[PDB]
């Protein structure tokens, strides 16, 4: 099974980590 | 009224002259080959560059006034000759009276010695110019540079915690990033050595260039490792696995340093290898527990090398990463060896 990561980063700090 | 910072500086350069005390002149005339002249070459060389690119404008860094670059010239030049006579002072060879003509001749050192003395100078005051400013404009190789830093903070006590502190994050920078570039002398360095890379036992418990400076590189992962397993999940002390797959990268995938972070490969190794072993396993969420750390910063995540082009770490991984490790990754298995870990 492929380890790929399906995710992505393209959001903005604030939502990303409060 | 000046700075702690300012005021330690001019504390520690005090009742001492822009030139060499009689005293490091006398270690200098008791060696075969007198070094005096060509460090007087070489200090002229690196003020003369250094006065050009401090006056002269770039899009990035306005122009200074001469008078001032003058001052920190002085200044960091007082610091080199106080510095360098406690280095060849408290140097085994002049404890046993052995000629130190060969120490005195290595040019590198010198110019390392000086370059770090305009930083602290520069840093004291605040400048703008912020390293690797002093190393671009008199063409230092980090590689080479790096290694002065430890000399200069065992032989000036006088420098206060925050100078010390500065001079480590620029250390820092150097093993995570810096020596790494493709221009790197660790790339050349590596070469002649045959393109073996120190694994992390065969560092700990070689002695090059090389060998120095994958030790301070392991040591500096293996700590932002640890704080990074004792964030997040918080980890199994196995993190022997991404330790492992870390050092696997390092050894055997050197390439997938060059012109990158220290840190994109380690997180990588986090995620991989946190995949795999069924445990626990974490998203690249992971930034969370990395955005602490105190290198961390947004760059380093959200702007990697890929091929121009760029993209996030998490593209990275998988355009880039994932079919470089997935064969060592995939044998810690449902369907075995362990790099020890530094402590």
């Amino acid at each position: 099974a492929s380890l790929l990561s399906f995710e992505k980063l393209d959001r903005a700090s604030a939502d990303l980590w409060p | 009224e000046f700075t702690q910072s300012v005021s330690r500086l001019q504390s520690i350069v005090a009742g001492l002259k822009n030139a060499p005390s009689d005293q490091l002149i006398n270690i200098f005339e008791s060696c075969v080959r007198n070094p005096v002249e060509n460090i007087m070459k070489i200090l002229k060389g690196i003020g003369e560059t250094f006065c050009q690119h401090y006056t002269q404008s770039t899009d990035e860094q306005p122009g200074s006034h001469i008078d001032f670059a003058v001052n920190r010239l002085k200044l960091a030049e007082i610091l080199y000759y106080k510095i360098l006579e406690t280095v060849m002072v408290q140097e085994t060879r002049r404890l046993h009276g052995m000629d130190m003509s060969v120490l005195l001749e290595q040019d590198i050192f010198h110019r390392s010695l000086m370059a770090c003395c305009l930083e602290i100078v520069l840093f004291a005051y605040s400048s703008p110019r912020t390293f690797p400013w002093i190393i671009e404009v008199l063409n230092l190789q980090p590689f080479y540079f790096y290694k002065v830093i430890e000399v200069v903070i065992r032989s000036e006590e006088g420098l206060s915690r925050d100078m010390v502190k500065h001079l480590n994050s620029i250390e820092e920078q150097i093993l995570e990033s810096l020596a790494w570039s493709h221009d790197s002398a660790l790339w050349e360095a590596l070469q002649v050595s045959a393109n073996k890379v120190p694994t992390c036992e065969e560092v700990i418990f070689r002695t090059g260039s090389l060998a120095l400076f994958y030790r301070k590189v392991y040591h500096l992962a293996s700590v932002r490792l640890r704080d990074l397993c004792l964030k997040l999940d918080v980890s199994n002390e196995l993190r022997r696995k991404i330790w492992t797959c870390f050092e696997f990268t390092l050894v055997h995938c050197p390439d997938l340093m060059k012109d990158r972070h220290l840190d994109q490969l380690l997180l990588c190794a986090f995620y991989i290898m946190a995949k795999v072993t069924k445990e626990e396993r974490t998203f690249q969420e992971i930034m969370k527990s990395y955005r602490n750390q105190p290198q961390a910063n947004s760059h380093v995540y959200r702007s990697v090398l890929l091929k121009e082009e760029r993209g996030d770490l998490i593209k990275f991984y998988n355009t880039i990463y994932v079919g470089r490790v997935k064969s060592f990754a995939l044998k810690y298995d449902l369907a075995p060896p362990l790099s020890p870990f530094p402590h």
